[PDB]
DNA sequence: GATCATATTGTCCAGACAGT
DNA sequence: ACTGTCTGGACTGGTCGGCGCTATGATC
């Protein structure tokens, strides 16, 4: 039998991507949250007890209906994502929770009352687009190639970037070199509340415990005694039985022997938490602190407090062993200790917070109703009483707002971001984006750098630049994220397989400890046999693929870890037994024929998902011909370790790593036909390529991803040559005839919105052409494109500050104000479309989309796929451009100096492949590590009648003579970026100023100025230009004149009515002088005076 | 979204023979020979014809008015 | 009490004998008796009966410097 | 229905400070 | 007189573009 080929593995990977997709983590997480997360939150809250004697309301099952919207009139209609985007509506569905009132302990009839609206993930199980074909999505105005997985809040697409957090309820141990101590930390989670419990051992050998909302670290023995253990022996074997551990414990309780009872330790905790308080108040405060802060994941009842001490013991060992060399320090960046909070978990936390606030609001409402009406009206109809005491919007405005501003409860922020719609690549990259809670300004050398566990889970090259480097990553193409399964079933299976419970047998040095999701559950005699049995059962399909088993066999400690929780990024690997992979040719034939699916392959155990913990016990083979008897797994696709935008780069192994990173980052900034429904979309900014082209040198994954259907660039005939110094320093030279022929032509769409808002007292905006008699009239010619209804006509040429929607506002505190929506002063174009509809409040809403033709010119940014970027240096006419002996005139000219300095050989290989593909007609594969070899490409180029090196004899376009060097010319995929010079040119002479500092405004949209920062002032000082600095900072920004009293230095007051200048603090109607200074200095003086500081300006003569 | 009328390099008209080229490609023939018999000899025009993908049919379905 | 065993090869680089090493803690630590048994260093207690004071005096021997200057770590010659 | 007072109180470096 | 500990402050600049928020439970 043959040893298989990478083509079969590529077919298997294509089947995997077809079955699951690329936004599977969001969809699966949201489906899990919808199916049980709402029910779990409701059951956790349980019931609401208002201030009513002998009465309570309990919560039943909670369901979610179809996405529907209720208009201002009161009509409920089905809601579609396109309608939500156009009408600025939140794509949400009502939540119906049944309420069962309890009167005198007797349950009443359940009441089903809507509790709010929950936003619906696109293409989810609760969405209207689930199960629809391409034609059905087209009929609804949706792109069939749109992956979904995002939220529409107020008509704006919101994507929840995954969060790379630490593993909950898992203790991680490390040593602080500066503090000279061993520190172990656990982030215990309970109902969305995170508590950082810390156990440390300083140089003195004592153990300290850090508990949140506690200002000082207290001794470990004190908490151990206060947690339920009384005698010293209890603490002695609550940790371990190793003689070194026992002796360390003896030293600890000898040092901490001053406290022997639980009350004294609780008194110490309460005194540290709340000093200067009565003893019983400190006692109850310490009891509450211990119950609700000391490891909340173990519970809050005092009954489990003793068990918490056991969880303390397993911490102490982890502190002790690293302090004695028995065990090594675990990696904080290792993905076995790192979880990935997806949209489902964050949605569950947000819904829990919103539901708790809704519960407290309903409790207050029933309390107020009972206090006002009384017992007669309350109990005469308990169905209507509960329903009327509910405000659903109170919940809803907490959820969608957190999905609007991106701010999450608990201090987490930036969870939800605006979905990138620059092209097809950017949206997928954002939907597969992972952020970190670490600060961006912090230098994280151990965290930002690439880790060895990122293979197959995190893209090694596609990372942002600047402070976001390292902390923001993208999921790999083969990355798989686990879905939650009932842990009780897994624990029962483990117990029935032969794992002795922890409460039955004490841990022993000769026994293998068994951990379930970071929690020790018992010990087994043969850990290796148990691991092998679990793996065999998983391969046989008896248990779910979510369960991952790993075995750590050290000379000192032995452990077995079983993980079945969420947030674990896994990769698929082919199981290899006795040197033979489980995947055979029959499985590939079944996959190709369609009889076998990816889930079928997972079911038989041929291919299994491995996380970072299990892969520690695995020996993976990179290629099917490198498998040996000692190999345990076979890599499916080595090219799948890259991200979605990183696979766009052809031959990434032939390029430098920074070049590959730049190319992956700039793949999201390209312009092209990202979406087929771009014309009907109401995106505020968008770009379209007139003639987008699929690259001739493209990886095979791009066909499966969908980039071939939605290209974002064009193939450019690029000749590497120095041309008059206009391609110098990364610049490029473009052909004038090529630009005039439509090459790289783009259109930029900008959407403006106008709302007929209704104010208090019945005042509302009006859509009409403003009369010239009213104030704020921009000009007669500015409304020349308006119709009689105040709306601009479509296909009308517009310029800067041109009126699109004529709106009139009611006057403040006179004639009606002017609030017309106008084009930006630096922007122009043609009005593409006008949409009239209504908002959620029934007010009129007009959205005008204006398109501008963007012909390429000087300053327009063009980038290759290998990180080679630059602006256009010259628009050279075709007659002046050189041409080859074959009659080919390059469409682009790049400097030869940039190619070898940045070590970009992949660009040359792509040029050769593009020329070969154009000459032969067959597309050249550019996949990583399985692409067409360079030497083969040179061979076919030679067989095609061209030079092997790709060099061609070229003639000068001006002199007409033959060039003395053979110029390397080939087809390179060059993409135009959105950093066009049209939207980047800013020029301000004078205009609007800030109302506070009397300084020019910010940005370009409001005709703002340019900031002359501190560094510019410093270099102007270094230049010695005093008067230039005076003219820049003072005479052109905030020049003003003030009146100063010479007697006391206070700012004198000038009265125009009296016409006189005098100092109110002092008098001095004569000795007042005019001083020229910056308005910022006057504001600073006012701030100092407000801060009870008196600045006395001692005036001096100018001469 | 639609085939360009002329080649971006030399201005040679290619939109006339693009649909015949696409029809012959879907029949299973080698696109190189199809380009050869259609007079598309220079690889710049071959670049324009091969790298272009038709997408206007997916834009016409979304009415704008 | 600590029964200290040291490798001789490191003692071949410090350039001093074990017995003289004892002389560096006999005068300094008058509350303990230091004995040399070949290549093994054995200490003896005068009046010690609690584990608390053992951990308050064992680290003082380690922190004591036999020769050289305080705060000096690595040393190379070029 | 239309109004109205109130609306809670992450690291690292350097200087000052109890403790021995 | 030393020594570890508590407290306080700063964390390169600039630019393009967007998103979104800045009331409410009584009273007549
Ligand atoms: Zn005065
Ligand atoms: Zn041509």
């Amino acid at each position: 039998e043959p040893t298989l080929t990478p083509d079969e593995l590529w077919l298997v990977m294509e089947s995997y991507w077809k079955e699951k997709g690329f936004v599977r983590q969001h969809l699966d997480s949201y489906n899990a949250f919808i199916d049980h997360g709402l029910q779990d939150v409701v059951n956790e809250f349980g019931e609401v007890v208002p201030d009513i004697p002998n009465f309570k309301v309990k919560f039943g099952k909670i369901r979610i209906g179809q996405p529907e919207f209720q208009e201002a009139q009161g009509q409920r209609r089905p809601l579609y994502p396109m309608d939500a985007r156009i009408r600025n509506l939140t794509y949400s569905a009502p939540l119906y929770l049944e309420m069962i009132p309890v009167v005198n302990g007797i349950e009443q009839e359940p009441v089903e009352v809507r509790i709010g609206e929950l936003p619906i993930m696109l293409k989810s199980k609760a969405c209207r687009l689930y199960g629809l074909s391409d034609e059905e999505l087209i009929k609804l105005g949706e792109d069939p190639k749109d992956p979904g997985g995002y939220f529409i809040i107020n008509g704006s697409e919101r994507v929840i970037v995954s969060i790379e957090d630490l593993a909950p309820n898992k203790t991680l141990v490390e040593r602080d070199e500066r503090q000279n101590k061993v520190v172990a930390k656990v982030f215990s989670y309970r109902h969305g509340y995170r508590a950082l419990i810390t156990v440390e051992r300083k140089k003195d050998g004592i153990l300290y415990v850090t508990i949140p909302n506690v200002p000082k670290p207290v001794k470990f023995v004190y908490v151990m005694r206060a947690l339920g253990l009384l005698t010293d022996k209890e603490i002695v074997e609550a940790v371990s039985d190793d003689p070194r551990i026992q002796q360390v414990l003896f030293d600890n309780l000898e040092d901490a022997s001053d406290i022997s009872t639980q009350e004294e330790a609780l008194d110490y905790i309460g005194r540290l938490a709340l000093p200067g308080q009565p003893k019983e108040y400190r006692l109850r405060r310490a009891e509450h602190i211990i119950d609700n802060n000391l490891l909340p994941h173990m519970g809050v009842d005092p009954e489990n407090r003793r068990a918490k001490a056991y969880y303390l013991g397993m911490m102490a060992l982890k502190v002790l062993e690293l302090s004695l060399g028995l065990r090594g320090e675990d990696d904080k960046d290792h993905y076995a200790n790192k979880r990935l909070k997806l949209a489902g978990d964050l949605l569950k936390d947000l819904f829990r917070v919103a539901f708790g606030q809704l519960v407290k609001d309903m409790q207050y409402q029933m309390t107020k109703t009972y206090q006002r009406k009384g017992e007669r009206y309350t109990f005469e109809n308990i169905q209507r009483f509960v329903r009327n005491s509910i405000r659903p919007d109170v919940l809803s405005e907490r959820i969608e707002h957190a999905l609007a501003t991106g701010s999450w409860p608990g201090g987490r922020t930036g969870v939800s971001q605006l979905l990138d719609r620059t092209n097809y690549m950017s949206t997928l990259s954002h939907l597969r984006r992972v952020t970190s809670p670490l600060s961006r300004d912090q230098p994280h050398f151990e965290a930002r750098d690439l880790h060895g566990t990122h293979w197959g889970r995190i893209c090694p090259t596609e990372t942002p630049e600047g402070p976001n480097c390292g902390l923001v990553k993208n999921l790999a193409l083969m990355s798989q994220i686990t879905t939650g399964i009932p842990e009780r079933e897994v624990r029962e299976y483990l117990m029935k397989m032969g794992v002795v419970p922890i409460e039955e047998r004490r841990p022993a040095p000769g026994l293998y400890r068994v951990y379930l999701n970071g929690v020790l559950i018992g010990t087994v005699e043969d850990g290796r046999k148990l691991v092998e049995r679990i793996r065999a059962d998983r391969r046989a399909g008896k248990i779910s693929d979510v369960i991952n088993v790993a075995l750590y066999e050290d000379e000192e400690v032995k452990e077995v870890y079983i993980n079945s929780d969420d947030g674990r990024v896994r990769r698929p690997l082919i199981v290899v037994e006795n040197g033979k992979p489980k995947l055979t040719r029959e499985h590939v034939e079944g996959i190709k024929n369609g009889t076998l699916t990816w889930s079928d392959l997972i079911r038989m155990g041929v291919i299994e998902y491995l996380d970072a913990e299990e892969e520690e016990n695995a020996y993976v083979a990179t290629w099917p011909w490198e498998v040996t008897e000692e190999h345990t797994h076979l890599e499916l696709m080595p090219a799948a370790i890259l991200g979605i935008p990183a696979s766009l780069v052809p031959y990434p192994e032939h390029n430098a790593a920074p070049r590959n990173t730049y190319g992956a980052g700039m793949a999201k900034q390209s312009l092209g036909l990202g979406w087929a429904n771009f014309r009907i979309r109401v995106d505020t900014r968008g770009h379209l390529m007139h003639y987008p082209q699929v690259p001739l040198v493209n990886s095979r994954i791009m066909k499966a991803v969908g980039f071939e259907d939605r290209p974002a660039g064009q193939n450019f005939v690029v000749a590497v040559l120095s041309y008059h110094g206009y391609n110098m320093e990364d610049a490029v030279i473009i052909n004038k005839a090529s630009i005039e022929r439509g090459l790289a032509r783009s259109t930029f769409f900008r959407t403006y919105e106008a709302e007929e808002k209704r104010y208090l007292g019945g005042q509302k905006d009006n859509f009409e052409v403003p009369s010239p008699n009213i104030q704020g009239y921009l000009g007669e010619k500015y409304y020349r494109h308006l119709d009689e209804d105040g709306l601009i006509f479509p296909e009308s040429k517009v310029e800067g500050k041109d009126v699109l929607v004529g709106r009139t506002s009611p006057p403040r505190f006179q004639g009606r104000r002017e609030t017309s929506v106008t084009v930006r002063p630096s922007e122009k174009g043609v009005v593409d479309k006008v949409i009239v509809t209504e908002t959620g409040d029934g007010t009129k809403l007009v959205k005008v989309t204006v398109r501008d033709l963007r012909i390429p010119e000087l300053g327009d940014k063009f980038a290759s796929r290998h990180g080679q970027k630059g602006v256009i240096g010259l628009i050279v006419p075709q007659e002046d451009m050189p041409w080859t002996e074959s009659g080919i005139v390059p469409d682009l000219i790049v400097n030869p100096h940039g190619i070898p300095s940045r070590m970009t050989v992949g660009q040359l290989i792509e040029a050769i492949g593009g020329k070969v593909a154009s000459l032969t007609g067959r597309r050249v594969d550019g996949t990583a590590f399985i692409g067409e070899p360079e030497e083969k490409l040179r061979k076919e180029l030679e067989e095609l009648g061209f030079k092997h090196s790709g060099r061609e004899i070229m003639y000068d376009g001006i002199t007409g003579r033959r060039l003395e060097a053979d110029i390397f010319i080939g087809v390179i995929y060059y993409q135009r970026l959105h950093h066009m010079v049209a939207d980047k040119m800013h020029a301000r002479s004078r205009g609007p100023v800030q109302v506070l500092t009397k300084q020019p405004t910010e940005g370009r949209a409001r005709e703002g100025g340019l900031r002359f920062g501190e560094m510019e002032r410093d270099v102007l000082i270094g230049h010695g230009a005093a008067m230039l600095l005076i003219e820049r900072l003072l005479e052109e920004s905030d020049k003003t004149e003030v009146w100063v009293c010479e007697s006391c230095g206070h700012l004198a007051l000038e009265d125009k009515r009296r016409g006189k200048v005098y100092c109110p603090v002092c008098g001095e109607d004569e000795r007042i002088s005019k001083v020229e200074m910056s308005y910022a200095f006057k504001l600073l003086l006012d701030e100092l005076k407000a801060m009870v500081i008196r600045p006395s300006l001692r005036l001096k003569d100018r001469v | 979204m639609i085939v360009p009328v002329r080649c971006f390099t030399c201005g040679k008209v290619l939109a006339d023979k693009y649909y015949e080229f696409k029809k012959r490609v879907e029949a299973g023939e080698d696109p190189g020979k199809v380009l050869d018999d259609l007079g598309v000899e220079r690889y710049c025009c071959r670049r324009t014809l091969l790298s272009h993908v038709e997408l206007i049919d997916q834009v016409m379905v979304y009415k704008v008015y | 009490e600590y029964v200290v065993e040291i490798d001789p090869e490191r003692l071949e680089k410090a350039g001093l004998d074990m017995e003289k090493v004892v002389r560096k803690l006999t005068g300094s630590f008058k509350s303990a008796e230091f004995e040399a048994e070949g290549y093994t260093l054995v200490v003896r207690p005068k009046k010690v009966t609690k584990l608390s004071d053992l951990r308050k005096i064992a680290e003082k021997v380690k922190k004591h410097r036999l020769k050289g200057l305080s705060g000096v770590g690595k040393t190379i010659i070029r």
